[PDB]
């Protein structure tokens, strides 16, 4: 096509949006599964604090929900002539909002496994366990932001 | 102590030898020794309907259910059940219970396949009411002439109703039987439900007979039951027809254990409330709390509980069913326990009822409380 | 052909149309594998409870039918003269819902075994192992979103 | 079908009310590969058409 604008360019843009919500989808399983496995170990004893511990399954499914607006917003700025430049910030922004989703699915899962198994016995321990999967929470958060401020500066003056 | 059945089909197999298909002539060649008059007592099952309305007329569990009625030690107990059943089947009250149960005698994926999970879940959970139901009965005090048959119907016809909840959401999601012969022949195996009488009903409408290890048929019967005798039909004001239906009535709702005082309305409708006079006294409502409470925190609270009610010791009830379990913590196996946390207000009405009538933990079971 | 319909284009959109049902039945695979087992071990003292249990297998199954959902429409746009940006959106489309199949067949597999297992010996936890299957469910719904909108691009304006 | 099937089998061998559920769990298993049996058909059906 043209030599700033190559055929083999949306490949990169393919590959980032794919990757946004493959890589936040696995963090998300992981820490559904491992909190999961804690609250049905956990609630056989004290099925009352079982409405109370779901909130390590849904601060892993906001890492899901992450991946999905970076993947919509890549997704909405293909096309079949656009330029390398395009193509290499979407497959960065997408790199950055997976594996920020996919290690902090990681720390989520771990620390709502053990938090849940902890609160059992002690009251005082839930406030702890919410702190901890707080700042758990704020490194997909990060990586959203890194991915939003490359996207925005995908198609500014590019020929 | 009032019920002990069997399974051996080669002790009087000689019943079952020949291929006798004709409900005629069979009284003679179920005589078989010097008596009579007891043999035609086991007949008396199968005969009112052995020759108007039914096909074939020997089915293959019906001579089982002629064989095991077993009134050769005993002729006094299933004598009393007779006396009672045909005299129960005189007023229109047993018969408008009888025509209740009866009739006349994308994303549209997604929503049929919960119909029907539904359905395999309910009738999972009120199978299981029911077994840890024949274990109380078990207790000493209780019955098991009438009680026990009554509710191994019960769980015989949820288990074939939860098995058509998931072999239709398996077929519907797999496409979007001889699957059901296969469980239905499986249920009938093992035990086997003892022998109540026919419950035969003859009125303007016809001669109709009914089978009492049928589902609907139980079910129905439990309704009738149900609610207390009024001031009429039971004076001798009225000698009409009544004290022989009505005293016959009141000998099966104390023979589950059920007082006349207690009055057990069914709930189930498609309205919104079902009375003022007939609701339960604030007694009994935070005690059926308490119950439900019993059946949806463990499988096996039930029958402990009521048993420490039988003897008096009903304020006992949060230590006595109190057990430990362990738990992989992040600092070791921990062993806490599980303890039914009944409140004080509903510990106390436990006690104003002296002991749960068998009655009112089969309406329990189905979810008519 | 042309520089922008080349001949190697149709194979990045058959490697799509073949890894989406390929990754979403590795995953309904695994989940019904696990949870099957978990099953079996639970149903030899509750029988009862044996059709009440069976919805971690179905809540698999559904992962499979995405996967042919998305199979069949980007089969349906398979040319011999397609564009590459063509046959990159399929691949993404298929990597997309075929990953975030998996995952979610993983954390299915895994959380409705230890629920059925809970479940035999505590009648309040079979909401909450409920309530965590939708939650692992909603993830092989988020690719399968990101699919349909991948491609409802991949013929708008290709020259 | 290999794991389920093994599970079903020893677990039917002492309780007869598993094997409905072990055929149940069997047909979501075999359900899968005709999915994969019907993607090869589609595709198979263009491999033709207006090719030249």
């Amino acid at each position: 096509m043209t030599e700033l604008c190559p055929v083999y360019a949306p490949f990169f843009g393919a590959i980032g949006c794919a990757s946004a919500i493959i890589f936040t989808s696995l963090g998300a399983a992981y820490g559904t599964a491992k909190s999961g496995v804690g609250i049905c170990a956990t609630c056989v004893l004290r099925p009352d604090l079982l409405f109370k511990n779901i909130v390590p399954v849904i601060m892993a499914g906001i890492i899901a929900i992450y991946g999905l607006v970076v993947s919509v917003l890549v997704c909405y700025s293909l096309g079949q002539k656009q330029a390398l430049y395009t193509g290499f910030i979407q497959l960065g922004a997408g790199l950055s909002v997976g594996l920020s989703g996919l290690a902090a699915g990681f720390a989520i899962g771990i620390v709502g496994d053990a938090g849940v198994r902890g609160s059992s016995q002690q009251p005082r321990l839930f406030v702890g366990m919410i702190l901890i999967l707080i700042f758990a929470e704020v490194l997909g958060l990060y990586g959203l932001i890194v991915a939003l401020l490359l996207n925005s500066r995908a198609t500014q003056d590019v020929v | 102590a009032s019920v002990s059945e069997g399974v051996l089909r080669k002790k009087y197999t000689k019943f079952f030898q020949e291929n006798i298909k004709t409900h005629l002539d069979l009284k003679q060649a179920l005589l078989k020794e010097e008596k009579p008059e007891t043999a035609l007592l086991a007949y008396s099952l199968v005969s009112p309907s052995g020759y108007r309305g039914e096909p074939l007329t020997e089915r293959k569990i019906l001579e089982v259910v002629s064989l095991l009625d077993e009134v050769k030690v005993d002729g006094d107990t299933y004598q009393q059940l007779k006396n009672t059943f045909d005299s129960i089947s005189k007023d229109p009250r047993m018969q408008v219970s009888l025509e209740n149960q009866y009739p006349g005698k994308g994303v549209g994926l997604l929503v049929a396949t919960g119909r029907e999970l539904h359905k395999a879940s309910v009738n999972g959970d009120a199978e299981a009411y029911h077994h840890q139901l024949e274990q109380i009965s078990q207790l000493p005090g209780r019955d098991q002439r009438l009680s026990m048959p009554m509710q191994q119907t019960l769980a015989i016809g949820h288990a074939m109703l939860s098995a058509e909840g998931a072999v239709g959401a398996t077929l519907g999601m797999a496409t979007g039987y001889g699957l059901n012969n296969e469980v239905q022949d499986q249920l009938k195996q093992g035990p086997m439900s003892g022998v109540l009488p026919r419950l035969e009903i003859s009125n303007v409408k016809g001669d109709f007979t009914f089978s009492m290890q049928e589902p609907a048929a139980v079910r129905a019967l439990m309704a009738y039951l149900g609610p207390k005798e009024d001031t009429s039909m039971s004076s001798p004001q009225a000698p009409k027809e009544a004290q022989e239906m009505e005293a016959a009535r009141l000998t099966l709702k104390q023979m589950l254990g059920s007082s006349p005082n207690e009055h057990l309305v069914p709930d189930v409708d498609s309205l919104l409330k079902l009375s003022d006079e007939d609701m339960p006294s604030q007694t009994e409502s935070t005690a059926n709390g308490a119950f439900k409470k019993l059946l949806s925190e463990d499988w096996d609270w039930l029958m402990p509980a009521v048993r420490a009610m039988d003897k008096g010791e009903a304020g006992k009830i949060n230590e006595k069913l109190t057990y430990k379990l362990p738990l992989d913590a992040a600092n070791g196996r921990v062993y806490l326990d599980k303890s039914p946390n009944l409140s004080d207000a509903q510990l106390d009405a436990l006690d104003k009822l002296g002991s749960p009538s068998q009655l009112r933990l089969m309406y329990l079971a189905e979810g008519w409380i």
